[PDB]
């Protein structure tokens, strides 16, 4: 016989997708079916589209390269996280992207924020809450910190979205200006942070003075000095909330409460109380009132709203 | 050996290297004369050199240096590969020389191009160098089975074990076993840039051992000399762009360095990969999306 044809062996990329449930792993293993099923099933991702750059970028790290003999196909390597017990069998790529690197870039959106730049902020911040489910978490708590860092940018991207519609709405009709009224309160109810929380209460309070709802701009303003401003707009809200006081009564009755439960409709940008129907997308914990189930989500915008999911996967530690 | 020198600067990767000593090397055989053009073209054609190959080896040149053209071409002209590979089965197949070492080595390096290891591996299997076990090394390593490049490996390891084509193929193995061989790897290709000169194929086989590990600073150094001596260089470039990930360095860094792959090299196989890639991505988004 003596020659015989050798059969291949699995290829490292494969190795990795035979060896992990996480996105980022399959992404950087080239196996976009694969990984796009896993972000389908875990995430509720529909419209990959938005999903396009993070993924070949991904991937264009995922392999080194280095010649063997002259003028021949050059050698790829595959660089793995476990590479010291990692056998040729239970290899798993190496990280290049983590957590730090996501809040990190948190910063800048709240910088782009607190300067106005509100639709680049939502940019950074869509960025950063597409990105965690490409992250290879180490402990339970690092998860913890993931979710969270995935709820702060939906909560400002509905927020500052909100407030950019706010702010093209008319402002004619006795209605219009309470529909303007009730969505800049609603903002007054998203958790940012004390520095922009304070920029939208401060907002409020002079739009239902204006309104002469005069009960309702004290509470505002209780709330905004409480936060602790800068001394000249402490002082500017004092003398608003001793003008409030001289006749503490609102003129109109809003379609808001500050005492019940809110939760934004992201896509209509009305409230929806405790325990009213509602849909959430599967990913940013958006929420919606129940006509948009099954639709694309505004604030992820690669997300299915009603879709049922088995939840977001970083971890190994997630797979018990 | 005469040609000890231009043979070994050949396989570290340095070729003009490799070029000035076979012109300053006087026959002294006519086997040994064939072996330098024989090598002096290799040279070229790792140069990407076709033009000087393909004009300077005329059909009444040695059946040697006519296999090295006869890559020569499958190199250069697109079009003349099925042609080419259709006479070379026909050679192959209709004819039974093995003692032309050279034919099967460029034999074997179309039938590697042409995707088909089998034709590769058979050809090789009738040759019997230290260069046809290192070129049957590398094709295993390719087709994943490890355990058969070890074989060949001791194979060359007990005929050679301080050849530099030995050397070459343990590293390459021990890249692929991974753990603890990485840092083998590493050394092998650090002494050998050290003892010859640090090529850029040396610098990328070191950049890769290091990457391997977890050693991504340690890396830098050797990919910017790599890239200060030749911008445009695809393994390189191709490091760079994974290594600038793992540093943290701005996006546009990671793109910068693909563009210019794009630039220096339009075809090349990691920029034709890419764009495949891009391609099942906007078909599989046509898959999951809303109708």
């Amino acid at each position: 016989g003596f020659f015989v044809p050798p059969t291949k062996g699995t290829s490292p990329t494969q190795i990795w997708c035979n060896n992990s449930q996480l996105p980022v792993d399959h992404i950087l293993a080239g196996s976009f079916e694969t990984a796009m099923r896993l972000l389908h099933d875990q995430v509720g991702v529909t419209q990959f589209g938005p999903y396009k750059q993070l993924f070949l970028q991904t991937y264009a790290r995922g392999r080194t390269t280095y010649q063997a003999l002259p003028c021949l196909p050059s050698m790829y390597g595959y660089p793995n996280r476990n590479w010291k017990d990692a056998g040729l069998k239970n290899g798993v790529p190496a990280v290049g992207l983590k957590l730090n690197d996501l809040i990190q870039r948190l910063q800048l959106c709240y910088q782009l924020t607190t300067v106005g730049k509100f639709e680049e902020a939502v940019e950074k911040f869509r960025s950063i809450l597409l990105s965690v489910p490409l992250l290879v978490v180490d402990n339970k708590q690092e998860i913890a910190e993931a979710q969270q860092l995935i709820t702060i940018c939906r909560e400002y991207i509905v927020g500052l979205s909100m407030e950019t519609e706010r702010k093209k709405l008319p402002k004619e009709t006795l209605e219009q200006q309470k529909r303007i009224c009730e969505m800049a309160a609603y903002f007054t109810h998203s958790n940012l942070q004390p520095v922009h929380m304070i920029l939208v209460l401060r907002t409020a309070l002079n739009l239902f003075f204006k309104l002469k709802n005069f009960r309702t701009a004290a509470a505002f303003a209780r709330r905004l000095l409480e936060l602790g401003p800068k001394p000249e707009v402490a002082q500017q809200t004092r003398k608003i909330l001793s003008a409030c006081e001289k006749n503490p009564t609102d003129a109109y009755q809003l379609n808001y409460d500050m005492h019940n439960p809110f939760d934004i409709c992201a896509a209509s940008y009305r409230p929806i109380y405790r325990g009213k129907p509602v849909e959430k997308c599967p990913l940013s914990g958006a929420c919606y009132s129940p006509e948009f189930k099954g639709q694309i989500c505004k604030v992820t915008t690669v997300t299915e709203i009603g879709k049922d999911v088995i939840g977001l996967r970083i971890s190994p530690l997630q797979f018990r | 050996d005469e040609l000890f020198d231009v043979k070994n600067a050949f396989y570290i990767g340095s070729y003009q290297q490799c070029i000035n000593e076979a012109q300053r090397v006087k026959p002294s055989s006519p086997e040994r004369d064939v072996e330098r053009d024989v090598f002096l073209y290799r040279a070229y054609l790792a140069q990407r050199k076709y033009g000087v190959v393909l004009d300077e080896i005329k059909p009444s040149s040695a059946p040697e240096l006519q296999a090295v053209r006869m890559f020569a071409e499958y190199l250069a002209s697109h079009s003349r590969r099925d042609a080419i590979v259709a006479e070379l089965d026909r050679e192959m197949s209709r004819s039974v020389d093995v003692t032309n070492t050279t034919f099967l080595l460029m034999a074997a390096s179309i039938y590697f191009y042409d995707q088909n290891p089998d034709a590769a591996l058979r050809t090789l299997h009738q040759g019997d160098s230290l260069e046809c076990m290192a070129m049957t090394v590398q094709i295993l390593l390719k087709l994943d089975r490890l355990d058969l490049a070890r074989k060949e490996l001791k194979k060359m390891q007990d005929q050679d074990e301080d050849a530099t084509l030995t050397q070459l193929a343990t590293a390459w193995v021990s890249l692929a076993a991974g753990g603890e061989k990485l840092q083998d790897a590493y050394y092998i290709f650090q002494e050998m840039a050290d003892k010859c000169s640090p090529t850029l194929l040396l610098l990328n086989g070191q950049a890769a051992c290091h990457m391997a590990q977890g050693r991504w600073e340690a890396a830098e150094g050797v990919l910017q000399e790599a890239l200060d001596k030749d911008s445009g260089h695809p393994e390189t470039l191709i490091n760079l762009v994974v290594l600038s990930q793992h540093l943290g360095k701005p996006p546009e860094v990671t793109n910068r360095y693909l563009s210019q792959l794009k630039d220096a090299h339009r075809s090349h196989p990691f920029i034709k990969e890419y764009r495949a890639k891009e391609n099942d991505f906007d078909r599989l988004v046509l898959q999951y999306a809303p109708s």
